[PDB]
């Protein structure tokens, strides 16, 4: 999922 | 973790510096617009601040510690209070009006209209309470980690209950050094406090409209909004 | 002027604590309901009782009658689930994985699982109701927070000010009993705010029960009453 | 009218 991945970003 | 070791006024200036800024819409006077069409600048614009919000959210002391599964969720829960909270915040000096953006000045016409009353009083609530922005960003910080606390362990609920009162004692602090007497700092707080209810019944109310237009195959839901939605699909 | 703001804290806690609702027994069948009619068959019964006594508790609340009639009205129609569920839960702090709807009507998640979308607010109300347990809520507390659901809810829909002040005043007859059991004043703040945003939380599961409440209506499964369809289209 | 206007009277 989207929000997942956004908050995974670095 | 960093945030239990912060002192109130440095969790302060943390809360500051972590403000999303106010985004501009697409809005356009010479543009015509149905009532499809304004859906769709609100859509469009909430979507931009989505992203700003997640990445808001990561500074936000105590969130980081969090699983990433945990960070999901209390976004998901939260995401449409938070952009209320915001937009009331911002429409504080405008009677009657709400500011979704600097070039988006909406009033009490577009019908919906009953949770646009709604924004509006809690707007009216904020500007009668002469809330400051020191409480306004104590009061988002405390919506995100409140807002879907409630598997094996998950102690991370006392993590975020022990962020919490640190949040409750920069509130007091910040109302002491205002030069509230005792009395008038816990009926601040509890004024304050009760406000949050009403947003998470104007988030869940906004849920369901959101909802409604989504199955009607009106307006554009952005590939996030979908997914920040379909999580409150029960 | 009203008599609410005259009134000492204790006499606002002896006024709360008199116009206390009873707990109503649900019908004395045993059966264990699993089905969605016999689950909400039982509830709306009971729910509905439960109606009668909550309007006549409003009406011993301080400050409330002062208000309009119509006002009255739009503050009990907004608040009604989340009053009768902040009882739920405080009746069910010392029967944990349990909801005590009644003495006799004791609930788990297990007879939630068989109707869709009701789980999902029975774990949330568990969930508020083991919150309420560590935080050693007492009774005198309890009866604060729902008078303060009551004025509150529907409160930003010359005598706002009324309302205002009497949540002060209610504000404060929190503080003296937190006080008067021994805190310090850094305990009672932060006790206060947790109170209150558990509050968000009992909003939170009223408007859910509410669409589940209303998904049901729509089923045409268990007959609601007259009462329960005006409070229950007044969310609508 | 309401039931719940009658029953706030009484
Ligand atoms: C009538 C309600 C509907 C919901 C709402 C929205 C909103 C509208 C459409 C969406 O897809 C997502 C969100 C909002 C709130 C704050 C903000 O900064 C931007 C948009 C505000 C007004
Ligand atoms: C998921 C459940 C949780 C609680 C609930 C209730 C309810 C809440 C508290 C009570 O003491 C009694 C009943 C209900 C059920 C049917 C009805 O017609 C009115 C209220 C709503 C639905």
């Amino acid at each position: 999922k989207i929000l997942h991945r956004l908050l995974q970003d670095s | 973790s960093l945030a239990l070791s912060l002192t109130a006024d440095q969790m302060v200036s943390a809360l500051l510096d972590a403000e999303p800024p106010i985004l501009y819409s697409e809005y356009d006077p010479t543009r015509p617009f149905s009532e499809a069409s304004m859906m769709g600048l609100l859509t469009n614009l909430a979507d931009r601040e989505l992203v700003h919000m997640i990445n808001w959210a990561k500074r936000v002391p105590g969130f980081v510690d969090l699983t990433l599964h945990d960070q999901v969720h209390l976004l998901e829960c939260a995401w449409l209070e938070i952009l209320m909270i915001g937009l009331v915040w911002r429409s504080m000096e405008h009677p009657g009006k709400l500011l979704f953006a600097p070039n988006l000045l909406l009033d009490r016409n577009q019908g919906m209209v009953e949770i646009f009353d709604m924004l509006l009083a809690t707007s009216s609530r904020f500007r009668m309470m002469n809330l400051q922005g020191e409480e306004f960003v104590c009061l988002k910080s405390i919506i995100l980690l409140n807002s879907g606390v409630y598997l094996k362990s998950l102690e991370e609920k006392d993590h975020i209950h022990r962020v919490l009162d640190k949040i409750t004692d920069t509130l007091i602090h910040l109302m002491a050094k205002a030069g509230l007497t005792l009395q008038q700092q816990h009926q601040r707080l509890a004024q304050l406090l009760l406000i949050l209810s009403h947003i998470r019944h104007m988030s869940n109310k906004g849920m369901e409209h959101l909802y409604s237009m989504k199955c009607k195959n009106v307006v554009p839901l952005s590939d996030l909004l979908l997914e920040m939605l379909d999580a409150h699909r029960l």
